[PDB]
This record gives C-alpha cells, structure tokens and sequence, in this order.
C-alpha cells in the first residue's frame, strides 16, 4: 500500500532574475514525535542543481541514492559530459518525474514532493515541481505541501508572475525566503529552528549556506491576552 | 589419440593445458602497450592509442574508461571485447554500492571480474 510513516516539513522557493533560492528544514518527524533533527532534505546534485525532498524520509534516503549513480552514469564514455553535456536541472527533473509514474502505477508510490531548482547552460532559471500523484508544473514561486499554501502567498507576492523575474534582485529574494521561513515557524506545528540554504546563481555557481536559524520572533504581545474571553 | 582439443573449450588438451585458452593469449599480443605504474600514491595509467591516419580525430577516442568514480579500467587486445569487460563491472560495481552502501573495495573488484573470465571458460 505504502502511506506516510516519518515525514518532513517543507522545502520552499522562488525565481529571481538571475538564479532561483531554495530552502528546507531539517526535520523527521515521526507523528508526535519531532525525532530527527539536523538531518538535511535539501541535496546538491550535480554541481547547480539543489533537488528539495518533502514526505517520507525512508523513500528520499533512497532517491539520493539513485541520483548519486545517475552522475556515476552521465560520466561514462564521455569526458565532455563534465563541461557541455553535464547533468542540467531539466535533465534530473525528467528522471525523477518518470520514476513517479512508474511507481504509481504499481500502487506502491514513492510518496516524496521534489522541487527541481537549478539554472540552465543557457542560463534560463528552472523551478519545476514533482509529487507523488506524479504532476508536474512549472512556476514562479513553488512549495511543497503545507508551505504551497502558506509560504506560497508571501513569496508570490514578491513575483507575480514572469515579468517580475527580472526585476526581483538576489537581496529581495533572500530577505523573503528567511521570512517565509519565520512565517511558517509560527503558524507551522512540525517545523525546527535549523535550516538549510542553497542559493543558486548564474555566475557565482551554487553556494550552499548550512546551519541557519530563524530569528526576530514575535511574542512580546502575549503578556496582554489573559483567558479565552470568560477570564480577564 | 583422437583427433581436435581446439574445437571447444570445456575440452582439455592430455598435456594439462587447456586450448582454446592458451590460444586466446596470442589475441592480446595484438593489441597495443598499456602500463601500470602503481605508485604509493596511488596508481597511473597510460596507454599508447594509434593514429593510423590523419583521418581520425585526436584526444577524441579512449581506451580508459572509467569504473566507479574510482577505477581506471584501460585494457589491450580486441577493443569491442575489452569494453564489454568494462561494462561488466560497471553493473558489478553499481550493484555493489547499492547493497552495501561503500566505495567497492578493488581487492573485491579483482575477484569480481576474475570469476567472471574464468566463468566463459567453463562452458
């Protein structure tokens, strides 16, 4: 059958003019139970490509394994495949995308959420999404499960739609997706202070930013509330 | 007595040899040089690669390939052969990753292959 057993949290992001952002935190829950902390969703594929895993922690654990060996595979014959016809973001997307159906199919689903965030050779941005029910779309702004929902409404009010791409520098994105992260960390049941960041850029390669923490909470105003409406 | 010991291979010839075998060594003496250099480093290649004309394209054509991200795998005598050597123990290897989740040791690489040759041998 296979329904959820540990699960994660949320992998959320957004385009801007000249790469993409994306961002995870670092949780299994087990229910109730918040079991793992410090183990990462977010995975460096590639060399410019960060593919963002939500649900199951069994299942994603064995996606990255399949990932590692795809890279085994595309440097095979070929020593120009490290330099012209590397692993592109659109590329790892349509072997991940496939691999969905399949399974579907079955009736044994590999019960993950990817966003597929990188930028092309020629410099295009690609965010592409991919669930269980084996969808795909392209957007914008994309999240994973609670966060499409959540997160999703603030990022997008940054970008809009395809034309506000160019106009969204790398310190307006950046600023957004810490606070979406602080947005989710309030209203957000399963969520952990420890984040992990990637940004991707069209000249200064992937740089992969560990070990955040969210900071400026709100909570000075909770002195006031007394009771629930009986009780003053 | 008898007549043949060159006709199959699962044959042995009565002086304790083998044929077709023994034969198959004179195949790899056409080959090209290829050396090994094992360093305390760690291990370096080399392999002479004929240019018989202008016709052909340089730096363009191989006789290492890669086995693993981790085992240079370069080899003599009838080249479409050798690479199905190659391919062999990229499945091995793959296999081997999968299921025990490390680098696959070369001393277990070694015997890998090894049963694998001896194995067309046997039939």
């Amino acid at each position: 059958t296979q329904q959820p057993i540990v699960t994660g949290t949320s992998v959320i992001s957004m385009k801007y003019d000249n790469g993409v952002i994306i961002a995870a935190d670092n949780l299994g829950s087990y229910g109730s139970l918040l079991r793992f902390n410090g183990v990462e969703r977010l995975i460096p594929v590639g060399d410019n490509t960060v593919v963002g895993i939500s649900g199951d922690i069994s299942d994603m654990q064995h996606i990255e394994r399949l990932l590692k060996d795809l890279v085994t595979e595309n440097a095979y014959d070929n020593p120009l495949a490290d330099a012209e016809e590397a692993l592109e973001p659109s590329y790892i997307f349509e072997y991940l995308a496939t691999v969905m159906y399949q399974r579907r199919s079955k009736m044994n689903p590999l019960w993950n959420a990817i966003i597929v965030a990188g930028v092309q050779s020629n410099g295009d941005q690609f965010l592409r999404y991919v669930n269980l029910l084996g969808v795909t779309y392209s957007s914008p702004t994309l999240a994973t499960g609670f966060g499409a929902h959540m997160a999703n409404p603030l990022l997008r009010k940054v970008v809009d739609r395809e034309s506000d791409i160019p106009k969204t520098t790398v310190q307006v994105a950046e600023e957004a997706i810490v606070n979406a992260m602080r947005v989710l960390y309030y209203r957000d049941a399963r969520s952990s202070r420890n984040f992990s960041l990637a940004i991707i850029d069209k000249n200064t390669g992937l740089t992969f930013k560990k070990n955040l923490q969210v900071e400026n909470m709100k909570w000075d105003f909770a002195k006031d509330i007394k009771g629930y409406g009986t009780q003053k | 007595i008898g007549t043949g010991y060159d006709l199959s291979n699962s044959v042995f010839s009565p002086d304790g040899r083998n044929f077709q075998v023994e034969y198959a060594v004179k195949a790899v003496e056409n080959g090209t040089t290829s050396i090994g250099i094992k360093c305390n480093d760690g291990v370096v290649f080399a392999v002479e690669k004929l240019i018989t004309s202008k016709l052909l394209v340089p730096q363009k054509n191989v006789k290492i390939q890669v086995v693993d991200r981790h085992i240079g795998c370069v080899y003599s005598g009838l080249i479409p052969d050798g690479r199905h050597l190659v391919n062999r123990g990229r499945e091995e290897a793959a296999s081997f990753k999968k299921l025990y989740k490390t680098p696959i040791p070369i001393p277990a690489f070694a015997d890998r292959l090894g049963q694998y040759v001896q194995a067309h041998t046997l039939y």
